[PDB]
């Protein structure tokens, strides 16, 4: 489930 | 000077106000105005892949057992930072083979780790270090610049004929042998291994901030505004840990087509670039049909613990990080659902047991009688970096620890004649190590110089200091432990300030650890060295809570001495713990002056720690304020030189114990052991992290 490290602002 | 264009973007104005350097404000304005005119970013890009979409080209665990006739040779690129040089040496030992290649990039800010890596590159012909060094902050655009430059460097190293490109950090570790790795890649040498999110791609774009313009400067990622995704190509991404074959690396490096050119411009101003750059280029290039949707890694995501927006002060964005593996995770490395050869993260200061279990499982146990297998040493100060890289706090306390060791040497020798173990300190500490045994913090190891007064000769010694237990429990409640510290790591649930070293201008945090049980409400109380009650508050312990913490707003400076923190349950005592606010003997690395000591060691500038007062609770908690010791605290606050050193060493000795002290070279103290012959010294044998000659099979392990 490696969906990138970014969450949001 | 004024900008080249009117700057009205709310995001750019916010970054211009927070940037400190003049060079940074200028570069921000220049970037903003270029984008305003449409001269910075591309808006349409050519797609060369013939496929109408993505390809994504049966896992049998027995297929990695054959012997290749034409095995691949691998170029490992290690991007490392921090202090954990002995763990990096252990992992390097596990992955090394004489036929592979190793190219190491050390963060510009980690000079200690760099000096240690240099010693490795000097021993082996197939190990080199990058001459250039960037500050690869989290999410920074510079990480892609690092990879792309190393790819150019490696392609131009004619004498290194490599077939695959693998990137690893100091927190990675193999979960399969090198033999199996070579066998697997030798069968699929024309494939590229990258893992995609596989979910909604529009949500991936937004959460990664790909539609936002970023600029890296002053070791920060500034968000400058919005931007359009280029038309005519598919955008994709996922993990920034991958394996790429030489054919594709050659294309990314030397191609001048519309796709590679515009993507290098687009991703020079992108957050987390390495998490989508290589995916996007591959899927729109002529090599699109070589992509396998698997990076051959196991990444320990735990978004219930690892997504606390812990990089808010480094990047204008919130993100996540993977957790550290623990012993209960060992079975996950034995899955047979898909092929996997590496995993992350591992941290020896967090848990070394799982590292040892994994390494012995792959290459067997060390011979009987091997020392240091359950220990760990980590250097946290090295003399070549200078006392100005320390703080006035750590410099003061490291000095005190050395004097606490000298007093142990003197009292250890029992004689009625001249004491040949009396020493006089000289200079500053030469190095400091953290020391762990079986995943339990043991304290600090300080190497220092001193004059043996009986023979009048200079000696080099190392002292081991351990903190005294201070947690005390007073009806089976849920509380298991309580502690005070700074630099609380929410992902790993521990203080990174391992020693709990604190000075008058520090802002301490209180932590409580709980077990299972129904919800309860408790009361916390902070008490200063002369029984002044600084803060009181109640906290709700929910039935699912495991750790709680809070940082009370205390007016500075804190009165030096031993503080106490109590936990009550409706006035019923529960537990208590203590921590030390040490007075400082240094100001800007120079001896502190009276006028300076007075303002720093006499308590809060506002005469109290908070607006709200708690003088009403002193008689209720049996904490009377002795009028005498209040005045003796005034006298202490005015002392410097010898008097101040005596006050400090008195407080340190009450909270720390000098466990042992050894000599590195010849000594005149008849009762001092040689450090190399002890079990605890950083000079003692540590073969699991030591690197020697290459064996007949081409291995070090
Ligand atoms: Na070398």
């Amino acid at each position: 489930e490696e969906e990138g490290s970014g969450v949001g602002q | 000077q004024p900008p080249k264009c009117d700057i009205s973007g709310k995001e750019a104005i916010s970054a211009l106000s927070r940037a400190k350097s003049k060079h940074c404000r200028q570069e921000i304005g220049e970037t903003y105005c270029r984008h305003k005119l449409g001269l910075l970013m591309p808006e349409k890009v050519t797609r060369f892949c013939p496929l109408e979409g993505k390809a994504n080209k049966q896992w049998d665990e027995d297929s990695v057992e054959y012997m290749p006739a034409n095995p691949v040779r691998i170029a490992f690129v290690l991007v490392v930072h921090g202090r954990a040089s002995r763990q990096l040496q252990r992992m390097f030992k596990a992955i090394y083979h004489k036929d592979h290649f190793y190219y190491i990039h050390v963060d510009k800010r980690s000079n200690y780790l760099h000096r240690q890596v240099l010693q490795v590159s000097r021993q082996y012909s197939n190990v080199r270090v990058t001459p250039w060094r960037m500050a690869t902050i989290w999410g920074g655009a510079s990480l892609l610049s690092t990879y792309l430059q190393s790819m150019r460097d490696l392609l131009e190293m004619t004498d290194w004929p490599w077939d695959f490109f693998i990137n690893l950090s100091a927190a990675d570790y193999p979960i399969r042998t090198n033999d199996q790795l070579v066998a697997f890649l030798s069968r699929y040498r024309d494939m590229n291994f990258l893992k995609s999110h596989g979910r909604d791609n529009a949500r991936f774009i937004r959460k990664q901030g790909l539609d936002r313009l970023f600029l890296e400067c002053d070791a920060h990622m500034w968000r400058l505004g919005d931007r359009r995704i280029p038309e005519g190509i598919a955008v994709d991404g996922g993990s920034d840990w991958f394996l790429l074959n030489r054919r594709f690396v050659e294309y990314v490096t030397f191609s001048t087509d519309d796709l590679v050119t515009k993507m290098k411009q687009f991703y020079s101003y992108t957050l987390l670039p390495a998490e989508s750059f290589f995916h996007t280029v591959l899927e729109n290039s002529p090599h699109c049909d070589t992509m396998v949707d698997n990076n051959l890694r196991i990444t320990n995501w735990n978004r219930k613990l690892g997504c606390k927006c812990q990089y808010k002060h480094i990047v204008d964005w919130c993100g996540c990080s993977p957790n550290d593996f623990k012993p209960q995770d060992f079975h996950r490395f034995q899955q047979t659902a898909r092929p996997t050869f590496f995993a992350r993260k591992f941290e020896a200061v967090v848990n070394q047991e799982i590292i040892g279990q994994l390494d012995y499982y792959l290459y067997g146990n060390y011979p009987a009688g091997t020392p240091g297998l359950r220990s760990y040493w980590e250097n946290v100060y090295d003399e070549p970096d200078g006392i100005h890289s320390l703080s006035d706090v750590t410099l003061t306390l490291y000095h005190s620890f050395a004097r606490l060791g000298l007093r142990r040497a003197e009292t250890s020798l029992h004689t009625d004649g001249e004491n040949s173990c009396r020493y006089y300190p000289m200079g500053h500490p030469a190095s400091v190590h953290l020391y762990f045994l079986a995943d339990r913090f043991q304290g600090f190891l300080i190497k220092h110089h001193a004059t043996n007064l009986a023979v009048s000769k200079l000696e080099t010694l190392e002292t081991w200091v351990m903190p005294k237990k201070v947690f005390k429990i007073a009806d089976f409640g849920r509380l298991q432990f309580s502690e005070v510290g700074t630099d609380w790591d929410a992902k790993e649930r521990l203080f990174r300030n391992f020693g709990g070293l604190l000075g008058p201008m520090d802002e301490p945090v209180g932590m409580q650890k709980w077990g299972k049980g129904p919800n309860v409400t408790v009361t916390v109380i902070w008490v200063d060295p002369v029984n002044v009650i600084a803060a009181t508050y109640d906290i709700l312990i929910e039935s699912t809570a495991e750790f709680t913490h809070y940082k009370p707003p205390l007016n500075l400076p804190l009165r030096p001495g031993v503080w106490t923190v109590k936990i009550l349950h409706h006035w019923v005592p529960v537990a208590e713990t203590k921590f030390l606010v040490a007075p400082l003997t240094f100001s800007n690395r120079q001896p502190i002056k009276p006028e300076e000591a007075l303002k720093l060691h006499n308590g809060p500038l506002r005469n109290a720690y908070m607006e709200q007062s708690f003088q009403s609770l002193n008689p209720v908690l049996s904490l009377p304020i002795n009028p005498a010791q209040v005045e003796q605290a005034r006298r202490n606050a005015a002392s410097t030189g010898t008097a101040l050193e005596g006050w400090l060493d008195s407080l340190v000795g009450g909270m720390w114990t000098a466990m042992d002290i050894c000599a590195t070279g010849p000594t005149a103290c008849p009762v001092m052991q040689t450090c190399s012959q002890t079990a605890w010294s950083s000079f003692s044998p540590d073969p699991k992290s030591e690197l020697g000659a290459v064996k007949p099979d081409g291995r070090l392990r």
